[PDB]
């Protein structure tokens, strides 16, 4: 025949390869296709898409509906911080098992903007104002509503508009991030203050909730495949 | 105003004065099938206006420790006017439907609902040897409910919101068509939904296309001292419904 | 035969494809394929939500 | 290409748009970039979401099941196995198709055929290499009930046949559901009374496979084991669903055990 | 290509056409559509009748033999082996062929060849990987009578040698009938007195295959087994026939037991 | 070299096929020829058979 | 030689593929074709024919 | 071409031009040729430097490990082994890297797997050809605890399956640095606090490699030896440093011992 | 198949070959290059640059 | 297919590559750049140093 000669890897197997080979069926007749609603052709249009964030993921908390929300009062002082978390929209115990975090929790590289969405789920007689802040890593998380305003924030002011988007820039030394917690990494930290205080009548209650949300801007994307950590067997289910 | 809105089909009319938009799942408006999308070769009956209409189900009290409700579809709808009769007669149906859910309160009440119509909604069960039974799947137009806990049983409905009943996180139920109802911005929510399924028509019985779930996200909260009574209403149209395969009645 | 531009970056650069079979099955898989429409998940809403204006006039 | 948007320059701003402000009780989600929420510069951005594309993420291959057989008989594998063709024997294959509700796609299907010798009373061991036949039964073929009998003749039935020491084979299946996608959860009964399986095992009807030595028993053993990788390929998915999040139980039900939603923390502020 | 028709949209009707009622005494068969009898839609049908065609039902390979020769000859197998070409010892490739009178077409023949360690007194086995030769006698040629006798020089008649652990190897065959399309049905004798063998095996002379190890024995004994695989190619049939409802007896009668129709039912009126 | 249409969907699709023998035998099976004539079985009348008029007049 | 590489089932037996292998008899001569009445072409042609139906396919 | 600079012609001179007096307190150096220091005559000169580029000093396949690992478990060696993807546990080709601080380039890694029989107990061994995966965990994937468990279904994991007695498999890996350049030192620190590791070590995250026998257990015992061999292509090398002097210690410091610049000689002047 | 012959060194592993072989990570989106000042080409760059010779690398 | 000219001798000699995969990680390694740019290691000053001059004047 022709002289050929054969090079390393001929006889492999390898699992992310695309080769064709023979059909079993050959000239089998396919179903026609049909318009199905919801086509989804890329899994950035599922991490675009708003998911509830559990904020409030304390070990009582776990399987309730507790973990979805944190409340919020009517304080007798400024009232403190509300809740903060470490950045890392894939390792962090908060943002992890979102639409965003079980995305993330398929590939080891990630980049772009973030946005989490927050809602007052309060009265309509309650009102408040807040301090929706992101701080850049290297000088640790804020201590106080003072060294969170350094950062970047967003002043949420309650009113007929229910939500405030604290946007959160992508800010990297590098192009992209590991979605393991890696200290080279390090992707900042999140945090919300009072900014004013939960103000509302006496026949309404003093006691209000916050839920937030995080879904990807449009300059996200994601790199490198890999099996996710939170899904195991021990023996094949029958 | 963008609060306003009324939608009319058939004999029926809502009206609202607080609404937030009108979702339309999947950006698909309900339409009859295609001549180059159906294999079903008898002519198809299309009741229009007789079926396409309005129809209120079955209220549910909102409490401070309700942890929602579920209503599968079409089979809420099947004792339902000319919608539920023509499901009697025939094989096959293929229905868009628009729901509308209401629950107005004082502005000195507070809450959150989710409002989603999930396609698929295959359930799970608190034996994990036993598949759950139709009388714990569908209340028909009375809703069945969801519990804060985990329950037992054998072919009961594993309950327990934080897993949905689906075994998925419920707060991941927002990549599926979806309106919240948070009681000091809006008082209804409105989806739209397509027909959905990967064959063109189903039977109506052996089936459920999508099942709305509300679920309460921020519990129902007042002072006493105001009104302690408020429901939720459901209330939801077809929309271009047609069947083929008619025969006598029944569903055995 | 089919030429088709490679996967390269950033700041030759094309693949020759022959199929050699009958079916459209045998073939290798579709990966260059990158169309995307998020706006059926992300904005499924009757009314267009201008971004500068609020939600609910 | 699959090319993000770029970050466009913006200076300060002072006026009645309010990007940042939007209502949730609408479905939809907030469109806002940074470039409205604060300053930022032009940058010119050449990331790809490329390999988050639903063809790149299902397109690897995925061991599914393994079965094992064995020319003694020595511990109860018989001298032929069987699978009837699932996908959800395996979670990580199950869970990654199971973020979508209608799948079509066409396959390849690879098997790693590998061999061990058994302890055995035997003395003098030199076994020929083994040559297997791996049958493919639509369903409502016959079966095997022996190793021998007249079904592994494969007249009309899809068969390999191949030798130890040669590269893992493998054939293309076209999509093949009754319907216009395969559905991953069906929310309906197999009955109209409304009896019988529930789920998305009503709609399983994929045939069985088959798998022998098509050599004659040594007077040692050896057991075969099969192991079988699908990988789907020319995927259009449909009607995203949440990953999950709790464990399977089972290959045929959903049924679950409730799960904590998320990882514990110490108090609302972690650092 | 192969596309079945189109339904038709058909409103009310009141006529003396009458598409329903025909008479079933002309040979003739009903050309009604559902569009004849009850109202209908138009449907667009985009199925098939690709994989109906009979170049794809005959196109698979099926087993119609295996043979065993024995290096040692321990159970009465010779060092050699033989069969007389035919396509009616096996059921399932014969019924396929059984439902057309007259078939011309090539055949593609792979062979699939395995050995296997034999019991034996011998102590110390390192057998070298075994050649094999298959060797195709026409009509009328010399035979083996033995292992090393001179006709397995095979200076005309066509053979193939191949290597343990190599792909199965395979030839084309063309269509070599001395008419011009094989003959599954004979009603004829082989003598004008009409005496002699009758049936389709007086028309039956296609030469014999004989196998053996190329390889010398060895001190221990192994057993190779032979199994022969034809593909139809490039068929054209002619004049059906039903398919066999009695089971077969003899690979060169077709002399069947009498066998019932269909099965039981309890009634005339079933669910 | 023969240039031919593969098996495809329904609502790149072409393959390549160079025979490499000096016999027709040699080449692979045609599988893609798709016609037909039921009508010498289903219709085989001397007298054509209108469909709406009688069988027999 | 030229650089070639194998690929998953280089080796293998289908029996549901078409490829092409060398001829046993090269340059062999075939019968000609001569027209038989009834040729079929697919299994369509026998389905679309009218078969009696056992209909009263009681045990005796 | 990479041809160097031909000889240029040149006679007597005498002039105030001085090329060959500098000063070297300028980073500069001379670019003096011996036409400029001697008479000289025109050489044509055909040399290239072809051999010299980085594309062809680093674009040879050098080996960077090996781990073993056993069926029986016979000498600590585990059903799998396991090794952290780095550079620098051999001195070869770590030397010819750190030659340069920042490198681009997309890797080639072809795997040399070989076995050997071990001693046993065990009497008659006829153990089938092994196969054997070789799967690649990118950082913060699951890991092998066993042999058996789940995470060798590769169901996004990539992975090579090879079977002995053929060709080494291999596999392209791309450029995949968060940075735009692999870092070869790092003179940080991994804190911001300036604690932890210090030094390349900080950057260094490039997933596990594991490898199994894929085959069950034998009665005897083999242990399987896998080289893994790394060979950069498409190389862009920036910011040149001197080759090392002195020999390493660690893998994942330069922490040194202090070693001699040269060689000793007997005096100034030798011969 | 078509027909074709293997050659001498048909499944070696030569450490000085380039050949091409699967991606193992296909469809992989790289970072983007930027100007890192002091790019290397060649080892000739290295060479001509001048560089203290121990000219006294006496034991001591 | 690209055509390019092998490496030869000094005082037929053109090889032909085509490329089989989708990545241009999976091509083989571009050995044939010569390209060189020795003066920013050999020559990096900010005034241009003339060799028959002296180098400070
Ligand atoms: C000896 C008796 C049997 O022991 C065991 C022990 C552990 C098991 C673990 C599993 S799993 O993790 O659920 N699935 C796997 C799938 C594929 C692979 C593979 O190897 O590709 C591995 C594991 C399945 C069966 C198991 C049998």
């Amino acid at each position: 025949g022709l002289p050929t000669m054969l090079t390393p890897g001929s006889t492999q197997f390898l699992t992310s390869d695309d080769f064709q080979s023979p059909s079993a069926m050959p000239q089998f007749d396919v179903t026609p296709e049909m318009n199905i609603p919801g086509q989804v052709r890329n899994l950035m249009e599922i991490a675009e898409v708003d998911s509830v964030v559990p904020i409030n993921n304390l070990q009582a908390n776990l399987k309730t509906m507790e973990a979805y929300r944190v409340q919020v009062r009517s304080t007798d002082e400024m009232g403190g911080q509300i809740f903060g978390f470490p950045l890392q929209p894939g390792a962090s115990s908060v943002l992890q098992r979102t639409l965003l975090g079980e995305i993330l929790n398929y590939y080891t590289h990630w980049s772009g903007s973030l946005k989490l969405t927050f809602v007052f789920c309060g009265s309509a007689m309650a009102t408040g104002k807040f301090l929706l802040a992101y701080s850049p890593p290297g000088a640790g998380a804020p201590d106080s509503r003072k060294n969170a305003m350094l950062g970047t924030h967003v002043i949420w002011d309650v009113g007929l508009q229910s939500s405030c988007v604290l946007c959160v820039p992508w800010i990297s030394q590098t192009h992209y991030r590991y979605v393991v917690d890696d200290k080279y990494t390090a992707s900042g930290f999140i945090s919300c203050w009072y900014q004013t205080n939960v103000i509302v009548p006496a026949e309404a209650q003093k006691s209000c909730y916050i839920m937030c949300f995080v879904s990807a801007c449009n300059d996200f994307s994601v790199r490198m495949l890999r099996d996710t950590q939170f899904i195991k067997q021990d023996t094949f289910y029958q | 105003s963008d609060r306003v809105r009324s939608i009319t089909l058939g004999n029926s009319t809502i009206t609202t004065q607080e609404c937030a938009n009108v979702v339309v799942g999947y950006g698909v408006w309900p339409d009859y099938l295609s001549d180059e999308e159906a294999t079903a070769e008898d002519q198809p009956t299309q009741p229009d206006v007789a079926t396409c209409r309005f129809y209120t189900l079955n209220s549910v009290k909102w409490e401070m420790q309700s942890a929602g409700w579920w209503w599968k579809f079409p089979d809420a709808l099947s004792e339902m006017g000319l919608f539920g009769q023509n499901m009697q007669y025939h094989y096959l149906g293929r229905s868009g439907y628009t729901i509308h859910v209401q629950c107005n309160a004082s502005k000195f009440h507070q809450g959150c609902l989710l409002v989603v119509c999930v396609p698929e909604a295959e359930m799970g069960c608190t034996n994990a040897e036993n598949a759950p039974t139709y009388g714990d799947l569908c209340g028909g137009e009375t809703a069945k409910q969801f519990e804060q806990n985990a329950v037992t049983g054998e072919t009961a409905v594993q309950t327990a919101v934080c897993n949905a009943g689906m075994g998925v996180g419920v707060g991941n139920l927002t990549i599926y068509p979806h309106q919240w109802i948070n009681l000091r911005t809006n008082n209804s929510a409105t989806i739209v939904m397509p027909y959905i399924n990967s064959v063109p028509m189903d039977n109506m019985f052996r089936h459920n296309n999508f099942t709305l779930m509300i679920i309460p996200f921020a519990p129902l909260d007042y002072v006493t001292g105001a009104s302690s009574y408020i429901p939720i209403t459901v209330t939801v149209a077809p929309m271009s419904a047609e069947y083929n395969g008619l025969r006598l009645a029944g569903h055995q | 035969a089919q030429v088709s531009t490679q996967k390269t970056g950033a700041h030759i650069i094309h693949y020759t494809n022959i199929n050699y079979y009958k079916d459209a099955a045998s073939n290798s898989a579709n990966r260059q394929d990158f169309t995307q429409d998020p706006s059926k998940f992300t904005e499924p809403v009757k009314d267009v939500m201008i971004k500068s204006l609020p939600a609910l006039n | 290409m699959g090319r993000v948007a770029d970050t466009i320059a913006r200076g300060p701003s002072n006026s009645e748009q309010i990007p940042a402000l939007t209502a949730v009780e609408t479905g939809h989600t907030s469109q806002v970039d940074p470039s409205d929420t604060m300053q930022t510069r032009h940058v010119h951005n050449y990331h790809s979401r490329s390999e988050s594309s639903i063809e790149n993420f299902l397109c690897r291959s995925a061991c599914v099941i393994y079965i094992k057989y064995s020319s003694a008989e020595s511990n109860n594998l018989k001298r032929y196995a069987e699978w009837v063709i699932n996908t959800r024997q395996v979670a990580q294959l199950r869970r990654k198709m199971e973020m979508f509700t209608y799948i079509r796609c066409d396959m390849e299907l690879t098997f790693v055929i590998t061999s061990h010798q058994e302890m055995s009373t035997a003395t003098n061991s030199d076994v020929p290499v083994q040559t297997h036949q791996i049958m493919y039964v639509p369903p409502g073929g016959p079966v095997p009930t022996s190793v021998n009998d007249y079904v592994w003749q494969t007249s009309t039935n899809p068969s390999i046949f191949w030798t130890e020491g040669n590269a893992p084979p493998r054939m293309s299946i076209p999509f093949m559901s009754i319907g216009n996608a395969y559905t991953m959860f069906y929310d309906g009964w197999s009955n109209f009374s409304r009896d019988g399986i529930y789920g998305y095992n009503s709609l399983n009807n994929m045939g069985t496979i088959y798998a022998r030595h098509v050599n004659d028993s040594s007077p040692g053993g050896l057991t075969s084991t099969i192991r079988i990788y699908f990988k789907p390929k020319h995927v259009k998915a449909y009607v995203p669903r949440p990953p999950r999040l709790c464990q399977y139980k089972k290959a045929k039900n959903v049924n679950f055990d409730v799960e904590a939603v998320t990882t514990e923390r110490a108090s609302l502020v972690t650092t």
